């Protein structure tokens, strides 16, 4: 019901060769496999039909090939416009999608912390924001500590799309508390871990 | 020009129903099946069904049988998808796509349909003030907190769009409250905090909320 695509994420530098895989379902014929590109905020875009035929207007660096159940989409020379999500399709079945990201050197995050605004405190809620800026790869861990006690279940995080200039990611982690809980404690801290960091980074402040 | 034009975004309560329209132009509307594919935020593509505009015959995905109805009006080259008994996990962008066989060669821009018990609500905008806790090197970080709004989307600009370098606006998060929240941050030279003002402009069209918030140390 959902076709399998590999890898989940493919990281390459512009100008390299990309190969994406899709395993069709054996119950249904595979002669009608198609590939699609989807960029943020846009509808998908037909790239390859019939497993190996380019759609009109598609540059020749895109090519398709396939056996009976194993199909591959190849991009010969990655242009910066080619980094996006790619889906395979077989009748009513879509693939899980493969994200093609730009691969850069490892960059550790710059960590900043923001207390709640007095405005928000007047309303009865307190949001503490921990910012991880311009890092790569995408994997990171943020741990919150209030008066040196590990928190859990009171934080949500968001991550940007890959930056078009420097190819880095940025991550936000927001700790939400009531005014009462926020005023019962003294020190608020976020501890960041990342493969570029030799030791954890902690940013904190005193209410 | 060959084009599919869809109707605007909708906001529905659970149990309600939504009818999305898809007007074709530039080709013979009856010579191609019309498919409907939806995409939940941050997730993959899900096929819903097709309709033969020349016959009205349909074929729906198993999980939508008895809830979905696809129809057409050839006199205005429009296809319709009605989904009933809406549930929160129906929140998605709904696309109509022309079926060049089973190849989807022409797509509409999509229609966001949000299904939630929440009512449309404008955001509260709070400053993320810069300070020593947000300073590294000669570079400081500041931002805005766009909290507790519904539904998507919101847009954030800085100094009316005159400030773009160093700006990071995070994808929205759906909070357990049923409301969305995001923050927009920008890194600037720590020396310009005393000479250059910084204002984030938040626009939430669904509730017609426009908020300008000055961010000061």
């Amino acid at each position: 019901i959902v076709l399998t695509q590999s890898p989940g994420t493919l990281s390459l530098s512009p100008g390299e060769r990309a190969t994406l895989s899709c395993r069709a379902s054996q119950s249904v014929s595979s002669s009608y496999l198609a590939w699609y590109q989807q960029k943020p905020g846009q509808a998908p875009r037909l790239l390859i039909y019939g497993a190996s035929s380019r759609a009109t207007g598609i540059p020749d660096r895109f090519s398709g090939s396939g056996s009976g159940t194993d199909f591959t989409l190849t991009i010969s020379r990655l242009e910066p416009e080619d980094f996006a999500v790619y889906y395979c399709q077989q009748y009513e079945f879509f693939g899980q999608g493969t994200k093609l990201e730009i691969k850069r050197t490892v960059a550790a995050p710059s960590v900043f912390i923001f207390p709640p605004s007095d405005e928000q405190l007047k309303s009865g809620t307190a949001s503490v924001v921990c910012l991880l800026n311009n890092f790569y790869p995408r994997e990171a861990k943020v741990q919150w500590k209030v008066d040196n006690a590990l928190q859990s279940g009171n934080s949500q995080e968001s991550v940007t799309e890959q930056d078009s200039k420097d190819s880095t990611y940025s991550l936000s982690s927001t700790l939400t508390l009531s005014k009462a809980d926020y005023e019962k404690h003294k020190v608020y801290a976020c501890e960041v871990t990342h493969q570029g960091l030799s030791s954890p980074v902690t940013k904190s402040f005193n209410r | 020009q060959v084009q599919l034009v869809q109707s605007g975004a909708e906001v529905k309560k659970p149990g309600a129903s939504v009818k999305v329209s898809c007007k074709a132009s530039g080709y013979t509307f009856t010579g191609y099946y019309m498919h409907w594919v939806r995409q939940a935020p941050g997730q993959g593509l899900e096929w819903m069904g097709w309709i033969n505009p020349n016959s009205g015959g349909t074929n729906y995905a198993q999980k939508f049988q008895g809830r979905v109805t696809m129809t057409r009006d050839t006199s205005i080259s429009t296809a319709y998808m009605e989904l009933r008994s809406l549930r929160s996990d129906d929140t998605a962008v709904y696309y109509c796509a022309r079926g060049w066989g089973w190849y989807f060669d022409l797509w509409g821009r999509g229609t966001l349909v949000t299904v939630s018990s929440a009512s449309t609500k404008g955001p509260s905008v709070f400053p993320l003030a810069p300070s020593s806790k947000s300073t590294s090197g000669g570079t400081a970080a500041l931002g805005c907190l766009v909290k507790d709004y519904f539904p998507e989307p919101v847009t954030v600009s800085w100094n009316s769009g005159a400030l773009t370098s160093g700006v990071h606006t995070f994808p929205a998060v759906l909070q357990s409250s049923g409301l969305y929240s995001l923050s927009s941050v920008v890194t600037v030279p720590s020396s310009s905090l005393g000479t250059q003002t910084y204002i984030c402009n938040v626009n939430h069209k669904p509730s017609n909320t426009k908020v300008d918030k000055k961010v000061e140390p």
